[PDB]
């Protein structure tokens, strides 16, 4: 059989410059609205009538300052079709009404969806096993979790990070100042396959480029290289004892070295995709009831942890009438909480 | 028509300064008009 | 059996296919961003973040 | 009754440290 | 290689600069002309700097009805004189 | 292998291992009825959503 | 300090079960030839 | 009754119907004619 | 002996092509006034 | 041998002993639910459903027995305040027996299935070789679960032969177990619609009837049946998880967002009823109602339902918790005893002043009252020495109408600033602290719990899916790749279409 | 809207202006893939 | 006493911390950039109140 | 009558020293939020 | 009631503890070859 899903098949899986195939279908063009609606929203709209805040280009706003920002509380978590019921089918007041956000994420998500099936489909192709996908889904896990499940969880898209530079700066400051993020135990673990991936990266890269094997004349050492080559093009049993004597321990079973790169980081991301879920419902690691009974009782009981919370309620008191203006917040001068002369 | 008339270093110079003067363009905005602070 | 007694401490020849790898991670985006030297390939891997956490610091 | 919780996991690390560099799989060529 | 014609070849032959020589200021110049008309604002409804605010008044614009949002950011729009 | 009672009795429901019909079969149809099924869930969506609004349907508690 | 007092025996499972497992696991993989 | 938002959602469906069948008419068609060597 | 109009080249310009105009669009911005 | 995280695979080509392993779990699922009732009902206070209801208590099963109508105790109580009733068996504690009955069964079943692994039944009649025919397999399965979604729509929810589910009003005020007609028209796909939960499991059962005779009847294409693998059991475990996970988004949205079928008296309200002041809208036009039609401010607020102000209260909004305050939400602010009444402030010049309610992104919020048209009045200052809005300076007292404090009024400061910092709040209620040692922090409802852990599993689930599936779909590669593979399947150019060596 | 009309020009002239200078082996190339 | 205004903040688990509210703390303000070596202190007491561990480490 | 399907299973001593540094590790970690 | 509450741990280690140590002996003695 023949057919013209059979033909359609052989076109998509040319051997072309850029690759295709059926997942292309899915992947370029969400990926690409994607980054047009970015490109577009940050260059000429503005987050006037969901934020009061200017953001784009034609405001003024440079590379730091622009972004495509979330819609407005009173949006909930409408879906904001362009033909939905709140813009009705009117491009420039769908901009305004915040319509490139959800347009953005929406079609984001789906082209991750399209890139993942893209690593499976060329990856069957070519004869591989799948790990690049695998490793592909905490991307996935990290991008669904903050961008959709938190606002979900939340009481609209308006608190979802923005799609920019400073937005999303803003974005970790109020979770340190709402949530105390940086005492989860989730996002603990996630900095730690972050730091620890990085850390990973350096030491691998480093221990090759300095066990290599002489394999030419030059000073430079790169040709010295073939991709056919079946040797090792560095010692791994020199890179065992200079680290054995150096740290401790080594590895020695190169295959186990390159899936711990793997793991690593990706479960790391995972790990930090699970408190952000968590904190979608306010369920957050924010005190220490133990902490706040003592010092409840003892103004003489004082340590980092309570420190910290005094921050908290700075960021949370001096940020939220300008970041929350739908709520309408009038704190008088003289309720602010605020040390010493500052 | 037949590729190889323009040698390349030529065209990666011209490029490069067009670059230049397009970003440089940027940073003068900076201090003028919209978003300078004045 | 784990996959990792497939590779023996010590041994001469190189335990994966790059050329292989090179085809997938070349097709995935294009050819020319894909690395067929190892040499340069783990000499980026060690100045990417390297360089990054100097600036950091 | 916390305290010794986290002191006494801590040393058990410092042990497993000790046999970990000292009495591991020793790595042998072939 | 996967038979397309290489790049260094393309950007290096007079036929290509000749006809990139026209395409590329023109769409430079459409996108100068995109703003310096005022199409921009129009099109995306981004305010002008003297549209942000009514003289005397300093409250945002802001939405907050669902589905009346369309009539209350014209409403906003005329309050502007 | 053992032979019991109960498995004499279902022994014809578990002998067809492998058998295919030829070709693409009743694909098409499949695909219809996929496609029904995605403009379902996109109607129950966008109602729960308050994208889709009709007549006396009122998302709310106040339908009790 | 007024700690959660299951805290204890919540942390002392948490190390005992899993560690245990292991345990268990290479004991009888040395005991093999 | 045809509400103005199910009416919204009948052109939803719509466009998307005429966006997929517009690609993959291309597709179909530009497989035809360009058919690999076997 | 090439083709002129590839995959490539339509990849090429979908990005290519807005790039250009955004780039005057934002060239223009530089001289707005408040 | 093999490595620990692989143990399980021992059974892929033994149907009797994963049957076996199958059961294992099924006896373990039951003796879970069976010993969580038990638990539950060996802690339960039923004596105050109004101030004192099951998701206050952290109940998390009851509330399920609840939902499809077990209501009542063997000791003669039931959920709905009622004394004296006779549930018959299927009480809590019926139940709760019945699950530890069938626990022990599936448990003598999964050893008898593991000793006799080897059965006729399990062999392909013309190989010999293990072998389930998973398509049919399917088509049987389906057509059972068609039969039972039917029967449970249409004589349960129904009350043909069953008692239906529970139903309330919009308010969560006289819940009850209720026999529920069908609703065939289009407010039958409303999520607060019970009518709709009837007419889908009747709806959805036939189809599946249908599905299911003819999964058994008309074999797979040989396309789609070489695409997906449908020989290798793993596919259907990567497509079973896919599923799962769907299916648990799903209950973790509408436990959020609340439906007919997470009713606000057996797992609490929902976050939204409190960022849209959905009660107190409520009560005001109760209240109106009755000053418009003569009665006094006293009168009116003491018509208010003990059991409707309790809703209008922070300390039961599920986003109010944390992720390690564990327990029981009455070991945070305490066992509810009363409703102190509703708080009225006034300043020096009799203006009616209010207190703005905290949101639930805050865990602290400054105290801070307006006048109708949201001008500050008073609050509570933080620096004291430019103080305009002092309790003090404005002359700030505070009257109680309803409840335990009705008809009272206090203009000392310290104590008009008390009931002002509980009034952020919401509605003002009196607790009991000391029974269970209540810390005073807020925590989380059955509402919150559900949600987050189903949300959690759902997203672990989702990588399950990709790693069977990807098994599924690689098995052939899943030691390693071709140790011959020849440099020119992966060089570009030599073949037309990738990875097809005819098309050199 | 004339403004529309001043923005588009420069673009259709550029069209315009490809197509002169392709077209002899546009046409070939569709020839070739016939 | 880190910030100099005789506020003492307890950083050790026998003081009221866990692992992860507990520190060493640094060196009392008082001090700023002066060398604080144990035999710079009247006793031990005064080197702990002042943050002496803080240098050394 | 034996079953065919038995597996020995393995876990080696660098295994052994990976698995219980991650369980006292997150022990480590947790048990400050259990005592809370 | 007023139980000791080390009571719990005292009892859960008492059993697991010895419990485990059989266990251990066992199950390395059925790996043992034949
Ligand atoms: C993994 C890999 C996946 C790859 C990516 C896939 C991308 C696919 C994109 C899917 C997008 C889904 C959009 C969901 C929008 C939504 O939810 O919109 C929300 C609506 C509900 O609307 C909300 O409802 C709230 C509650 O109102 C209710 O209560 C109110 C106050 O009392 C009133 O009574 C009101 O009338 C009544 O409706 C508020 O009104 C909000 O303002 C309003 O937005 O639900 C609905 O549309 C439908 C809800 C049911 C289904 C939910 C399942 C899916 C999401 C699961 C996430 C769990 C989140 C829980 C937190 C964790
Ligand atoms: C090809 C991949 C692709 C995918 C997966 C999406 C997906 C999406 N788009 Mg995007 N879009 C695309 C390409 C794509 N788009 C392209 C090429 C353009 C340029 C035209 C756009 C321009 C665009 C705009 C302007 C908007 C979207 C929006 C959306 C979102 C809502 C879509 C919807 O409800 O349609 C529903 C339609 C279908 C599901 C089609 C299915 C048809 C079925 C299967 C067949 C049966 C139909 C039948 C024949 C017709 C009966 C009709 C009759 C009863 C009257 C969704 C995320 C919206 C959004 O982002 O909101 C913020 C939105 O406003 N898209
Ligand atoms: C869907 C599952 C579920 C849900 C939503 C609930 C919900 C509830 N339970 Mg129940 N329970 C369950 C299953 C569940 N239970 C099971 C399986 C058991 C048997 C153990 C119980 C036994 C039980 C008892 C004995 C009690 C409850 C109680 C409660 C209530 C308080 C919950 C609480 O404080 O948790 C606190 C939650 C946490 C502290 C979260 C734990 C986070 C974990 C530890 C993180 C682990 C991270 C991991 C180590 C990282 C791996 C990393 C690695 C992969 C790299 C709440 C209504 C209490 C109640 O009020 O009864 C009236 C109560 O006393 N439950
Ligand atoms: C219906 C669900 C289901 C079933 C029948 C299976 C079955 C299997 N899995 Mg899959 N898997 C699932 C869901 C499932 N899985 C999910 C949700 C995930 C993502 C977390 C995975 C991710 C996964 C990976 C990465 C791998 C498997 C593998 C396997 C195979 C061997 C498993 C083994 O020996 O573990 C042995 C496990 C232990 C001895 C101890 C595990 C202890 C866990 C981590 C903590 C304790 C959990 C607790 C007791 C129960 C919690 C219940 C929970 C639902 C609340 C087996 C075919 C393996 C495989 O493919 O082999 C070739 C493999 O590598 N699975
Ligand atoms: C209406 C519509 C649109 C319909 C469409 C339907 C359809 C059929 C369309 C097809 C037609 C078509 C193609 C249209 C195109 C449209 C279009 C242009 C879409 C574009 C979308 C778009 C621009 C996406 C952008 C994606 C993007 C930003 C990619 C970035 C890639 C990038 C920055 C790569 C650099 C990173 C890099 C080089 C990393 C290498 C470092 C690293 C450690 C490698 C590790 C490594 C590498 C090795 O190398 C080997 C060896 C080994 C050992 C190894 O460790
Ligand atoms: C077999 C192994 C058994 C032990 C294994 C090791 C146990 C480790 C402990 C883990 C849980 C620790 C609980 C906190 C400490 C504590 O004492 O709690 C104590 C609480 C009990 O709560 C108590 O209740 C009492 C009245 O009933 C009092 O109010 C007490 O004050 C209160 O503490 O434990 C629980 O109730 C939790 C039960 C389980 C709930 C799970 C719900 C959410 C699940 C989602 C998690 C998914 C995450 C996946 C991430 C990947
Ligand atoms: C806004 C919503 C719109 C909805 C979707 C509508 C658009 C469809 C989306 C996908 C469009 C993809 C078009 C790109 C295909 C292409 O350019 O092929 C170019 C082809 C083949 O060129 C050939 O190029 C070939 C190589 S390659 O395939 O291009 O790599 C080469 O083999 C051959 O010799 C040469 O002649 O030539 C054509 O004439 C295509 C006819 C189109 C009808
Ligand atoms: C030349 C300027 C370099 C300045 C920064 C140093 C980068 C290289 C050091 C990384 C250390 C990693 C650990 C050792 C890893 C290691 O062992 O390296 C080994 C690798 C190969 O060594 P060879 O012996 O083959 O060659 C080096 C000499 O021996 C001379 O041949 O060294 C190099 O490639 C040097 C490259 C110099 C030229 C690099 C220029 C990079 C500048 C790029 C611009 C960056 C700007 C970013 C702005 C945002
Ligand atoms: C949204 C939307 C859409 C779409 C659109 C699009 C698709 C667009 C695109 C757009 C685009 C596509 C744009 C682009 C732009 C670009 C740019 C703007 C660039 C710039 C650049 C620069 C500036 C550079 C810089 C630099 C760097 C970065 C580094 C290197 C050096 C230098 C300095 C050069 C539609 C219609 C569908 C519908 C409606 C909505
Ligand atoms: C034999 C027999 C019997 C008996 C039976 C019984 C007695 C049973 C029981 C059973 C039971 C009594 C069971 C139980 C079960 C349980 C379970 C199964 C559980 C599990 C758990 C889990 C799994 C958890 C987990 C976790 C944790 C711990 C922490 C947090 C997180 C999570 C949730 C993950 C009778 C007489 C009937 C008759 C016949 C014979
Ligand atoms: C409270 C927490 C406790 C957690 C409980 C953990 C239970 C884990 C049980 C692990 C059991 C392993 O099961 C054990 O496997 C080994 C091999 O691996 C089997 O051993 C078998 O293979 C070996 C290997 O050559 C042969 O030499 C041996 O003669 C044969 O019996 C044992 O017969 C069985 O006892
Ligand atoms: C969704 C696509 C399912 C394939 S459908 C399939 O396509 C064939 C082309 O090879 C035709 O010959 C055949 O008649 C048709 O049923
Ligand atoms: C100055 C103390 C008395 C003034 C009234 C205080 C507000 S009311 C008070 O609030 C307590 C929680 O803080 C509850 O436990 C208690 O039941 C309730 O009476
Ligand atoms: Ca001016
Ligand atoms: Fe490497
Ligand atoms: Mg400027």
């Amino acid at each position: 059989e023949r057919g013209w899903f059979d033909i359609l098949d052989d076109w998509l899986k040319r051997d072309r410059f850029v690759f295709v195939g059926w997942s292309g279908i899915l992947l370029f063009p969400c990926a690409y609205l994607a980054l047009g609606g970015w490109l577009t929203g940050t260059t000429f709209v503005t987050s006037w009538y969901t934020h009061g805040l200017a953001s784009s280009y034609l405001e003024g706003c440079n590379f730091l300052t622009v972004a495509v920002s979330t819609p407005a509380n009173s949006m909930g978590h409408s879906l904001l079709l362009l033909w939905g019921p709140e813009a009705q089918g009117d491009f420039t007041r769908w901009c305004q009404l915040g319509g490139l956000w959800t347009f953005i994420a929406l079609h984001g998500a789906f082209g991750l969806i399209g890139f993942m099936l893209r690593q499976f489909e060329i990856a069957r192709l070519v004869g591989v096993r799948p790990y690049n996908a695998i490793a592909f889904s905490a991307p996935i896990a990290v991008f669904v979790s903050v961008f959709l499940i938190y606002p979900l969880g939340q009481s609209s898209w308006f608190f979802a990070p923005s799609f920019g530079v400073a937005a999303i700066f803003r974005f970790l400051l109020f979770f340190q100042g709402f949530h105390n993020w940086t005492l989860n135990p989730f996002h603990m673990m996630g900095v730690a396959g972050v730091l620890g991936g990085a850390l990973l990266c350096a030491i691998h890269g480093a221990t090759v480029e300095n066990t290599l094997f002489q394999d030419g004349e030059g000073a430079s050492t790169f040709r010295a290289f073939n991709p056919t080559q079946a040797e090792e093009t560095y010692s791994m049993v020199t890179a065992n004892r200079f680290w054995s004597q150096i740290f401790g321990i080594a590895f020695s079973n190169k295959r186990w070295l390159h899936f711990f790169m793997l793991f690593v980081p990706v479960t790391g991301l995972w790990m930090s995709a699970i408190g952000v879920v968590g904190l979608a419902l306010n369920l957050r690691s924010y005190d220490f009831i133990s902490q706040e009974i003592r010092a409840a009782e003892d103004p003489e009981f004082e340590t980092f942890y309570t420190k910290n919370l005094l921050l908290n309620e700075g960021i949370r008191a001096w940020m939220a009438p300008q970041d929350q203006p739908h709520e309408n917040f009038v704190f008088p001068e003289e309720v602010l909480p605020r040390g010493n002369a500052l | 028509s037949e590729g190889g008339r323009i040698p390349l270093w030529i065209v990666a110079t011209v490029a490069g300064m067009g670059v230049i003067v397009i970003v440089g363009l940027f940073f003068y905005g900076a201090y003028a008009g919209l978003g300078s602070s004045l | 059996e784990s996959a990792n007694y497939g590779y023996k401490f010590g041994q001469e020849e190189e335990t994966y296919n790059i050329v292989a790898a090179h085809g997938y991670f070349g097709r995935l985006i294009f050819q020319y961003a894909s690395f067929n030297n190892s040499r340069s390939l783990h000499f980026f891997l060690a100045a990417w973040p390297v360089v990054g956490v100097w600036f950091a610091a | 009754m916390e305290t010794i919780t986290y002191v006494f996991i801590f040393a058990c690390i410092i042990a497993l440290f000790f046999f970990a560099i000292f009495f591991r799989e020793p790595p042998r060529i072939t | 290689t996967t038979g397309e014609r290489p790049f260094s070849d393309i950007i290096t032959s007079v036929r290509y600069w000749v006809i990139h020589s026209i395409t590329i200021p023109a769409l430079f110049i459409a996108g100068w002309l995109f703003v310096s008309t005022g199409l921009a604002y129009d099109v995306f409804g981004t305010p002008r700097p003297d549209s942000y605010y009514a003289q005397e008044q300093r409250s945002i614009p802001l939405v907050t009805d669902r589905f009346e949002a369309k009539q209350q950011v014209e409403t906003f729009l005329e309050q502007l004189k | 292998a053992r032979r019991t009672w109960l498995g004499d009795i279902l022994r014809p429901l578990n002998s067809e291992y492998g058998k295919v019909a030829p070709g693409w079969g009743t694909t098409p149809l499949m695909a219809v009825f996929m496609g029904l099924f995605l403009v379902f869930l996109l109607i129950i969506l966008e109602i729960y959503n308050s994208t889709l609004i009709l007549d006396g349907v009122n998302v709310s508690w106040k339908a009790l | 300090m007024e700690v959660n007092q299951l805290g204890l025996i919540a942390t002392a499972l948490f190390v005992l079960v899993p560690s245990v497992f292991l345990i268990i696991l290479y004991v009888q993989t040395e005991s093999q030839q | 009754t045809i509400t103005p938002s199910l009416k919204g959602f009948f052109i939803g469906l719509l466009s998307g119907a005429v966006v997929l069948g517009l690609t993959f008419a291309v597709l179909i068609a530009i497989s035809q004619i360009d058919k690999v060597q076997r | 002996s090439y083709p002129i109009f590839t995959v490539r080249w339509v990849a090429v310009h979908t990005l290519a092509v807005p790039t250009i105009f955004f780039l005057g669009a934002i060239a223009a911005m530089q001289f707005i006034q408040r | 041998g093999l490595p620990w995280y692989r143990v399980h695979t021992v059974l892929i080509n033994d149907p009797g002993r994963l049957i076996a392993a199958h059961l294992m779990h099924t006896a373990l699922v039951a003796g879970w639910a069976g010993s969580m009732a038990l638990y539950e009902l060996a802690t339960f206070d039923p004596s105050d459903p109004v101030l004192n209801p099951m998701w206050r208590q952290g109940m998390f099963v009851l509330p399920f027995m609840a939902r499809l109508g077990v209501t009542g105790s063997w000791s003669g109580w039931s959920i709905t305040g009622e004394t004296g009733i006779d549930p018959g068996f299927w009480s809590f504690e019926g139940v709760a027996l019945a699950h530890i009955v069938l626990s022990g069964l599936l448990f003598l079943a999964a050893c008898w299935h593991w000793v006799y692994w080897d059965l006729e039944l399990f062999r392909d009649p013309r190989t010999g070789e293990p072998a389930l025919d998973l398509p049919k397999m399917f088509g049987i399965h389906l057509f059972l679960a068609g039969l039972l979604c039917f029967g449970f729509g249409a004589f349960h929810l129904t009350g043909l032969f069953g008692p239906g589910m529970w139903v309330s009003d919009p308010y969560g005020l006289t819940g009850s177990v209720q026999p529920v007609a069908p609703e065939w028209g289009p407010d039958g796909f409303n999520p607060y619609n019970p009518g709709g939960v009837v007419a889908h499991h009747i709806a959805a059962g036939i189809v599946g009837i249908i599905a299911g005779l003819f999964h058994i009847l008309v074999r797979p294409p040989q396309r789609l049946y070489k695409a997906l693998r449908m020989g290798n059991i793993e596919t259907v475990l990567s497509s079973s998880i896919a599923a799962v996970f769907f299916a648990a988004f799903v209950v973790a949205g509408t436990m959020w967002y609340g439906s007919a079928t997470t009713p606000i008296e057996l797992f609490g309200p929902t976050r939204y009823q409190w960022d849209s002041s959905y009660f107190q809208q409520e009560i005001n036009r109760r209240v109106q109602a009755s000053l418009a039609s003569g009665a006094t401010l006293e009168e009116a607020w003491s018509a208010i339902p003990e059991k409707l102000a309790f809703y209008d209260y922070i300390g039961n909004n599920p986003a109010k918790g944390g992720l390690f305050r564990t327990g029981p939400m009455n070991k945070g602010d305490g066992i509810a005893q009363a409703w102190k009444g509703h708080a009225v402030f006034r300043n020096k010049e009799g203006e009616e002043l209010f207190v703005r309610r905290m949101p639930a992104f805050f865990e602290s919020f400054p105290v801070i009252l307006t006048d109708k048209n949201g001008v500050v009045k008073a609050d509570i200052p933080f620096r004291r020495a430019e103080s305009k809005y002092s309790f003090e300076q404005q002359g700030v007292t505070v009257s109680f109408y309803g409840g335990e404090l009705n008809g009272q009024t206090f203009t000392d400061p310290p104590t008009v600033k008390s009931y002002a910092r509980k009034a952020i709040f919401g509605e003002i209620f009196e607790f009991d602290t000391e029974t269970l040692n209540s810390d005073g922090i807020f925590r989380t409802s059955p509402r919150g719990w559900f949600t987050f852990a189903h949300a959690v599993f759902a997203l672990l689930f989702f990588f399950g899916h990709i790693w069977h599936g990807a098994r599924t779909l690689f098995r052939d590669v899943f030691s390693g790749i071709d140790p011959e593979l020849s440099p020119e399947q992966v060089e570009w150019g030599f073949y037309q279409k990738v990875g097809d060596v005819t098309t050199r | 809207d004339w403004r529309v009309l001043v923005v588009l020009l420069p673009v259709l002239l550029a069209a315009g202006w490809a197509v002169r200078n392709i077209l002899p082996y546009a046409v070939k190339q569709v020839q070739k893939l016939l | 006493d880190i910030d100099g205004i005789r506020e003492p903040v307890s950083g050790s688990l026998l003081y009221g911390n866990n692992i992860i509210t507990g520190a060493v703390v640094p060196s009392s303000n008082a001090i700023g950039l002066h060398f604080y070596p144990i035999w710079e202190a009247a006793s031990l007491d005064e080197w702990l109140y002042n943050g002496g561990p803080y240098q050394l480490i | 009558e034996p079953n065919p399907n038995r597996q020995p299973v393995e876990l080696n001593r660098t295994s052994l020293y990976l698995g219980l540094l991650l369980i006292l590790v997150l022990a480590l970690l947790f048990s400050s939020y259990f005592f809370n």
